[PDB]
């Protein structure tokens, strides 16, 4: 069974680093991408990453995080700087080709079960 | 002087490999053709 396992802390009053490690899948040659999910809104796209190491990052998310692949454990991380209280949300890991995409969930068939993260003020 | 009755197993494979196979197509082309991603 394919599963994308994340991990990451849950509250935080600051900086934070959320992995998402795959298995039962090579994922090496598919692109790897994070969402957000806040209560009452659709899902957002937050960053992706390519096979040629090339990255990509939402507007309201550009010049804060940084996404980064390893491609030996297959596993894509995500360093999140500089939060600010609206930010909290659940965040999702997908993994696929972008068909139609590369920014829409629909072109993603992988996806976590989903790391929640808040910010207290 | 006897003679061989018509094979059973003849019988009801003549209704039975054409079933699966029509019912193997169906599941086939089903599952597969409806599958890429739509705007
Ligand atoms: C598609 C499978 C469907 C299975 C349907 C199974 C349906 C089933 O009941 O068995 C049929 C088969 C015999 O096949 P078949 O119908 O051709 O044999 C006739 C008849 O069944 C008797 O065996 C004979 O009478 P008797 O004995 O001499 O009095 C008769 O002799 P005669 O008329 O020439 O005088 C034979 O013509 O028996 C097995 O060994 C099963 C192997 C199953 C292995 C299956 C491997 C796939």
């Amino acid at each position: 069974q394919v599963q994308l396992q994340e991990s990451g802390g849950g509250l935080v009053q600051g900086s934070l680093r959320v992995s998402c490690a795959a298995s039962g899948r090579t994922f090496t040659t598919y692109i790897m991408a994070w969402f957000r999910q806040a209560p009452g809104k659709e899902r957002e796209f937050l960053a992706a990453m390519d096979q040629g190491r090339i990255q990509y990052y939402g507007d309201s998310v550009r010049g804060r995080f940084t996404i980064s692949r390893d491609y030996a454990k297959n596993s894509v991380d995500l360093q999140l700087d500089g939060l600010r209280p609206e930010d909290t949300a659940v965040y999702y890991c997908a993994a696929g080709a972008g068909f139609w995409g590369l920014r829409t969930a629909s072109s993603y068939h992988y996806w976590g079960q989903g790391t929640q993260v808040t910010v207290s003020s | 002087k006897t003679f061989n009755s018509v094979s059973k197993i003849d019988r009801l494979s003549r209704i039975a490999f054409p079933l699966l196979f029509g019912i193997f197509n169906l599941v086939y082309w089903a599952t597969y053709l409806n599958r890429e991603p739509q705007l």
